[PDB]
C-alpha cells in the first residue's frame, strides 16, 4: 500500500472536516 | 516493484476517490437540510424587483426612514433599508425580538454590503434592485451593520445599527 | 544567438515570463502594507513617500489585484501552456502569432496601467458597476485578456499539425493538458468579453448612460471563477509532468492526470453563482445547482492530491526513504524547484478546505466578503501558483537563457520560497481567523483602529506576516535580477532538455485514454453544460435589464 500517500489524504480529510464542521457550527450559532 | 507499486497506488486512489465523493455527497445532504430550516431565510429572494435609484429617496418606501418599519404580519415586520454612501437609513433600525424581520434593502449610488454582525445576514445591495432577506432576532440589543463590498473611499467607516428591543 | 534562431519560442516565452514577474513584483509591493493594514497598523504614509503617485489604500489594492491576480498569472499561463506542449511535441509554435500575443498583452497592460497609475480606475480587479473607471482601463484590460485567444489558436494549431503527422496516435500528456486547458479558457473567457463588449466599453466611452449591476456581475463570474483554474492548471502541468522528475521519481498515472484535466474542462465554467450567493434576483434553486456543481469541480483536485502525493512518495522511496515519514525526508529539499511547488501543495490543503466551505450555499453567509476569502485565495494563488512559478526560475530560466544558477543563488532561492510559504501560512491564519470575527475584506481598517477589538490576536499574525513577506519579496527581487542580469552564459543549458518525468509501469486503461482524447466531443459537452447552467438565468436577466448611472467615489 501507498502508506504516505494515504497519510497526506488523511490530513486533507481532517482539515476539510474540521473546516466544514467548524463553519457549520458557526452558521447555526448565528441562525 | 514498479508494476506492483502502480497497481497498489491505483487501487487505493480509487478508495480515496469513492470516500471523498461520499464526503462531498454528505455535505450536499447537510446543505440541503439548512435549506429546509428557518436559517435559510437569509438566502435572498431570487425574484427580480426593480426600482429607480435616482428617485428612491424622493418617492416610495425608502423616502421616509422613520416609516421604514411596517408590521406586515401578526408577528412580522418588513423593513425598508437604504444602503448608501456612506451609511444606512434608518439609523438605528428598531425591531422587536422574536419577530420575523423581512429586510428589503437597496442603494441609490453604488453597491454595498449589508452584513449584520453576530448573524447570518450577509447580502449584496445592488442599485436598481431590492435585496430581500429574512431573519428572526432571538437576543435583544445592538447589532452592528458592516458594509463589506468596496464602495469607494468611505468604505472602511460605513456602519449601521440594528437595535433589537426586549 | 544561434539557439534562438532554432528555437525562437524560447525568447517569446522568456518575454512572457519576465513581464509576468515584473507585474508580480510591482503588484506585490502593496502586499506588506495591506498585511500591516489587516494587522491594524497604518504604514500608508511611509508608502506615499516612496510612491507619491499612490493616492489611497484602494488604488493600491486595485494595482495589487490587477497586477498579481490578472496580469502575472495570465502571462505565466501563456508562457507555460504554450512552451511546454511545444517542447513535448518538438514542434515550432507559429512565431508570428506568438509575437502578436505578447505585444497584445504588453500593449493592453500599458494602456490599462495609465489610468490605474493616475487614479482614474480605482475600481477593484473586479470592477463591479456602477463604480466607473476610465475607458482605458476597460479597453486595455479587454485587449490584455484577448491576447489569450491567440494563445488558444496557437496550441490548437500545434495540436492539429501533430495529429496530421500522427493519425491514430493519442494526444501526448502535456499537449492534452494544454489543449483541454485552452479550450476550457475559451468558453470561460466569453462571459467577460460579453460583459466588456455589450456593457463596459459602450458605457465607459459614453455610448450609454447606465449598466445593469446584476447582469454585469453575472457575466463577470461566468469568466470569474474558471479564471482561477486558468491560473491553477499551468502550475498543475508542472506539478504533474515535471515535479515528479525533480523529486527523483516518476508520474504514477498518465490517465489519472488526463482525467483531472478533463474534469476541469467540463466542471470549471458552469459554477459561477458560487460568487453570487448573496445576490438578489438569482433564484435559490440555481444557487443550489451551482453549489453542487462546485462541490464536483473540487474532485479533480481531490484526485490531484492523491496522484501527486503518491508520485512524491514513490520518489522518496526510490531515494531510500524508509518508514511512514522517511519518504518525506528523502526528497530533494535542497532543490528550490522541488521545494517551491511542494510547499505550495501543503498550503493548498487548508486552501481547498476553505474553498469547499465557501461553495456550500448557506455556509457562504458566514464568510462572504470577510477577510476569510482573501485567506482562502492567498493559499491558492498567492502561494501554490506563485511558489510554483517561482521555483521554475531555477529550471526554466536556464533553459530559456543559457544563464546558470550559482550554488549561492540556489541557497537564496530556498530562503525566498520558505519565507514566502511561511509568510503566506502566517497570513492565512490571521485572515481566516479575522474573517470569522466579521472583519470585512477590501477595507482600510487601520484607519478605524477601534472598530474590530475582538480581532487583536489574528491582527498580530497579519503584522508578522507583513514583515516576513516584505523580506521574502525584497529577497525575491534581489535574486531575480541577480540571475536575470548575470554575467556567465552557458548555451549548453538552453539546449538541455526540459526535465519531463517518465510515467510508471505498467498497464493502463487504453480505452479511458482513448475516450478522453475525443476532445471535440468533450468541448461541446462542456459548452452544453454552460448553456444549461447559465442560459435560463441570463435570458431572464437580459429580458429585464435595469441600467443605472455610474459613480466615481474616490
Ligand atoms: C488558484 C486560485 C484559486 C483556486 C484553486 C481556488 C479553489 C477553490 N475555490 Fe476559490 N473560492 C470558492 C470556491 C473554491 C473551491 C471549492 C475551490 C476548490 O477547487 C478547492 C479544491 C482543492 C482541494 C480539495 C485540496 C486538494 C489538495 C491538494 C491538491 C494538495 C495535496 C498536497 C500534496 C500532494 C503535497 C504533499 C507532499 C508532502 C511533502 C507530504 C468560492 C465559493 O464557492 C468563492 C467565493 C466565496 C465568497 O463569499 O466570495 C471563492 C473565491 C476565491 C477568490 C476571490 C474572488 C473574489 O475576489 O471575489 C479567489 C481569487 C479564489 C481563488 C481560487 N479558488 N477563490
Ligand atoms: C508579499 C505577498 C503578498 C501579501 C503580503 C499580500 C497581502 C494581501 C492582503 C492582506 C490582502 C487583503 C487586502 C484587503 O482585503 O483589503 C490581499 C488581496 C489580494 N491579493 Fe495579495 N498579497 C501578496 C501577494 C499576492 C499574490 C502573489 C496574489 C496573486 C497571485 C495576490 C492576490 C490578491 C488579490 C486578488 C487580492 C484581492 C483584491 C481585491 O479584493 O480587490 N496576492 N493581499
Ligand atoms: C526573515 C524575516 C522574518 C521577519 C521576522 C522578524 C521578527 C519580527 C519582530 C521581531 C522583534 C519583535 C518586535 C516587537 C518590538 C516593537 C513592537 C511595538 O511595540 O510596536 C511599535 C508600534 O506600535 C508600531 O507602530
Ligand atoms: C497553515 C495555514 C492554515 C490556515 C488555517 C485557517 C484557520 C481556520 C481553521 C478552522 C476553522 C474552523 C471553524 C472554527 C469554529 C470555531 C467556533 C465553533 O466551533 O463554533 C461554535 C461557536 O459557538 C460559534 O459562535
Ligand atoms: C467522519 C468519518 C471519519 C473520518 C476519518 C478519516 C477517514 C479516512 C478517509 C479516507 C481513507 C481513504 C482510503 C480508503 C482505502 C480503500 C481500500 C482499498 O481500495 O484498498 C484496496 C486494496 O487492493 C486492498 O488490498
Ligand atoms: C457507511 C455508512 C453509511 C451511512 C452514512 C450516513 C452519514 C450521516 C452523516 C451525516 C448525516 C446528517 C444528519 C442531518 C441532520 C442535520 C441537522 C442538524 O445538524 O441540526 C442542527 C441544528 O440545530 C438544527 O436546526
Ligand atoms: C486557527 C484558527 C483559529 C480560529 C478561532 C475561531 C474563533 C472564532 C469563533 C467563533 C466566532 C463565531 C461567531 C459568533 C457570533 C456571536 C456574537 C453575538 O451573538 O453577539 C452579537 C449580539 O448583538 C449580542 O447582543
Ligand atoms: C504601438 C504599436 C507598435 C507595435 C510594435 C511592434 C513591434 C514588433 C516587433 C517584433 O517583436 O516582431 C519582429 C519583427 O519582425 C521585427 O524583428
Ligand atoms: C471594441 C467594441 C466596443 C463596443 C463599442 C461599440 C459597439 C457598437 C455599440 C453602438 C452603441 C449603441 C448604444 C445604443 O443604441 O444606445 C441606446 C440607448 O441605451 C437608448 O436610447
Ligand atoms: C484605439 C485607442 C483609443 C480609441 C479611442 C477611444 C476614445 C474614447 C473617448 C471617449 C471619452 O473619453 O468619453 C468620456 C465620456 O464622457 C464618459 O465619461
Ligand atoms: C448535476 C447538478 C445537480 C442537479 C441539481 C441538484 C439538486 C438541487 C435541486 C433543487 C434545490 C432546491 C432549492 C430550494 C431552496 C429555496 C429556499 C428558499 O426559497 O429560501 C428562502
Ligand atoms: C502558523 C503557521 C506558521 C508555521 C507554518 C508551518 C506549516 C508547515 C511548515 C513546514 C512544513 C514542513 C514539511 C516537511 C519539511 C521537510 C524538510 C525535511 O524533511 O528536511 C530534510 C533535510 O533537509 C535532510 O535532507
Ligand atoms: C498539511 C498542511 C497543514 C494542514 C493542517 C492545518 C489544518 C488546520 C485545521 C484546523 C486548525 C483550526 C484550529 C482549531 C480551531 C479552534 C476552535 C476554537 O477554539 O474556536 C473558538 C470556539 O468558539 C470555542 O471557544
Ligand atoms: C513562533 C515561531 C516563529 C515564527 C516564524 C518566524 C518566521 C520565519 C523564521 C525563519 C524561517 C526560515 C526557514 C528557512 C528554511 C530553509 O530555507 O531551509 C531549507 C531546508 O534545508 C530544506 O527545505
Ligand atoms: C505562528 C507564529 C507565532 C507568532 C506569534 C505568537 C502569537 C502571539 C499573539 C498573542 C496576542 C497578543 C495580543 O495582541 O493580545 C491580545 C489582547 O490585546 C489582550 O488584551
Ligand atoms: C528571528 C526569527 C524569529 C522571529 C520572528 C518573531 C516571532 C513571532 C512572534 C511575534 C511577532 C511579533 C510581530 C508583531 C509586533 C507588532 C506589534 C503590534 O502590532 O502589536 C499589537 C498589540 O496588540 C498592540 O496593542
Ligand atoms: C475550431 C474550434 C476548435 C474546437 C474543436 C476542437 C476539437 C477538434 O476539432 O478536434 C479535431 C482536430 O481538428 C483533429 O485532430
Ligand atoms: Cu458601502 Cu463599503
Ligand atoms: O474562485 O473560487
Ligand atoms: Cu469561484
Amino acid at each position: 500500500k501507498p502508506k504516505g500517500a494515504l497519510a497526506v489524504i488523511l490530513v486533507l480529510t481532517l482539515t476539510i472536516l474540521v473546516f466544514w464542521l467548524g463553519v457549520y457550527a458557526v452558521f447555526f450559532a448565528r441562525g | 516493484d514498479e508494476h506492483k507499486a502502480h497497481k497498489a497506488i491505483l487501487a487505493y486512489e480509487k478508495g480515496w476517490l469513492a470516500f471523498s465523493l461520499a464526503m462531498l455527497f454528505v455535505f450536499i445532504a447537510l446543505i440541503a437540510y439548512t435549506l429546509a430550516t428557518h436559517t435559510a431565510g437569509v438566502i435572498p429572494a431570487g425574484k427580480l424587483e426593480r426600482v429607480d435609484p435616482t428617485t428612491v429617496r424622493q418617492e416610495g418606501p425608502w423616502a421616509d426612514p422613520a416609516q421604514a418599519v411596517v408590521q406586515t404580519g401578526p408577528n412580522q415586520y418588513t423593513v425598508y433599508v437604504l444602503a448608501f454612501a456612506f451609511g444606512y437609513q434608518p439609523n438605528p433600525i428598531e425591531v422587536p425580538q422574536g419577530a420575523e424581520i423581512v429586510f428589503k434593502i437597496t442603494s441609490p449610488d453604488v453597491i454595498h454590503g449589508f452584513h449584520v454582525e453576530g448573524t447570518n445576514i450577509n447580502v449584496e445591495v445592488l442599485p436598481g434592485e431590492v435585496s430581500t432577506v429574512r431573519y428572526t432576532f432571538k437576543r435583544p440589543g445592538e447589532y452592528r451593520i458592516i458594509c463589506n463590498q468596496y464602495c469607494g473611499l468611505g468604505h472602511q467607516n460605513m456602519f449601521g445599527t440594528i437595535v433589537v428591543k426586549e | 544567438s544561434r539557439v534562438y534562431e532554432a528555437y525562437p519560442e524560447k525568447k517569446a516565452t522568456l518575454y512572457f515570463l519576465v513581464l509576468g514577474f515584473l507585474a508580480l513584483i510591482v503588484g506585490s509591493l502593496f502586499g506588506p502594507f495591506q498585511a500591516l493594514n489587516y494587522g491594524n497598523v497604518d504604514a500608508y504614509p511611509l508608502l506615499k513617500r516612496l510612491l507619491p503617485f499612490v493616492q489611497s489604500y484602494y488604488q493600491g489594492l486595485t494595482l495589487h489585484g490587477v497586477l498579481n491576480a490578472i496580469v502575472f498569472t495570465q502571462l505565466f499561463a501563456q508562457a507555460i501552456m504554450v512552451y511546454l506542449p511545444a517542447r513535448e511535441l518538438n514542434m515550432r509554435p507559429n512565431m508570428g502569432l506568438m509575437w502578436l500575443s505578447w505585444w497584445m498583452a504588453f500593449i493592453g497592460l500599458v494602456v490599462a496601467a495609465l489610468p490605474l497609475l493616475a487614479n482614474e480606475a480605482t475600481v477593484l480587479f473586479t470592477f463591479y458597476p456602477p463604480l466607473k473607471g476610465h475607458w482605458a482601463f476597460y479597453l486595455g484590460a479587454s485587449v490584455f485578456v484577448l491576447s489569450t485567444w491567440v494563445s488558444i489558436y496557437i496550441v490548437l494549431d500545434l495540436w492539429r499539425r501533430w495529429k496530421a503527422a500522427n493519425p491514430g496516435k493519442v494526444t501526448p500528456l502535456v499537449t492534452y493538458m494544454a489543449v483541454v486547458f485552452w479550450l476550457m479558457w475559451f468558453l470561460a473567457s466569453l462571459g467577460l468579453v460579453l460583459e466588456a463588449v455589450l456593457f463596459l466599453l459602450p458605457w465607459s466611452f459614453g455610448l450609454v448612460e447606465g449598466v445593469d449591476p446584476l447582469v454585469a456581475r453575472t457575466l463577470f463570474w461566468w469568466t470569474g471563477h474558471p479564471i482561477v483554474y486558468f491560473w491553477l492548471l499551468p502550475a498543475y502541468a508542472i506539478i504533474y509532468t515535471i515535479l515528479p522528475k525533480q523529486a527523483g521519481g516518476k508520474l504514477v498515472s498518465d490517465p489519472m492526470a488526463r482525467l483531472a484535466f478533463l474534469l476541469f474542462l467540463l466542471l470549471s465554467t458552469p459554477v459561477g453563482f458560487h460568487h453570487q450567493f448573496a445576490d438578489p434576483g438569482i433564484d435559490p434553486t440555481w444557487k443550489m445547482i451551482h453549489s453542487v456543481l462546485t462541490l464536483f469541480v473540487a474532485v479533480p483536485s481531490l484526485m490531484t492530491a492523491f496522484t501527486v502525493a503518491a508520485s512524491l512518495e514513490f520518489a522518496g522511496r526510490l531515494r531510500g526513504g524508509r518508514g511512514l515519514f522517511g519518504w518525506i525526508r528523502a526528497l530533494p529539499w535542497d532543490n528550490p524547484a522541488f521545494v517551491a511547488p511542494v510547499l505550495g501543495l501543503l498550503g493548498f490543503i487548508p486552501g481547498g478546505a476553505g474553498g469547499i466551505v465557501n461553495a456550500s450555499f448557506t455556509l457562504d453567509y458566514v464568510v462572504h466578503n470577510t477577510a476569510w476569502v482573501p485567506g482562502h485565495f492567498h493559499l491558492q494563488v498567492a502561494s501554490l501558483v506563485t511558489l510554483t512559478a517561482m521555483g521554475s526560475l531555477y529550471w526554466l530560466l536556464p533553459n530559456l537563457t543559457g544563464k546558470p544558477i550559482s550554488d549561492a543563488q540556489r541557497r537564496l532561492g530556498l530562503a525566498v520560497v520558505w519565507l514566502w510559504f511561511l509568510g503566506m501560512m502566517i497570513m492565512a491564519v490571521g485572515l481566516h481567523w479575522a474573517g470569522l470575527l466579521n472583519v470585512p475584506r477590501r477595507a482600510y481598517i487601520a484607519q478605524v483602529p477601534d472598530a474590530y477589538p475582538h480581532a487583536a490576536v489574528p491582527m498580530v499574525f497579519n503584522v508578522l506576516a507583513g514583515i516576513v513577506l516584505l523580506v521574502a519579496l525584497l529577497l525575491f527581487i534581489y535574486g531575480l535580477f541577480s540571475v536575470l542580469l548575470s554575467r556567465e552564459r552557458k548555451p549548453e543549458l538552453a539546449e538541455a532538455p526540459l526535465p519531463f518525468a517518465e510515467v510508471i509501469s505498467g498497464p493502463e486503461d487504453r480505452r479511458l485514454v482513448l475516450a478522453m482524447d475525443r476532445i471535440g466531443f468533450w468541448f461541446a459537452v462542456a459548452a452544453i453544460l454552460v448553456v444549461l447552467a447559465y442560459g435560463p438565468t441570463l435570458v431572464q436577466l437580459f429580458g429585464h435589464l435595469n441600467p443605472v448611472p455610474g459613480w466615481r467615489l474616490w
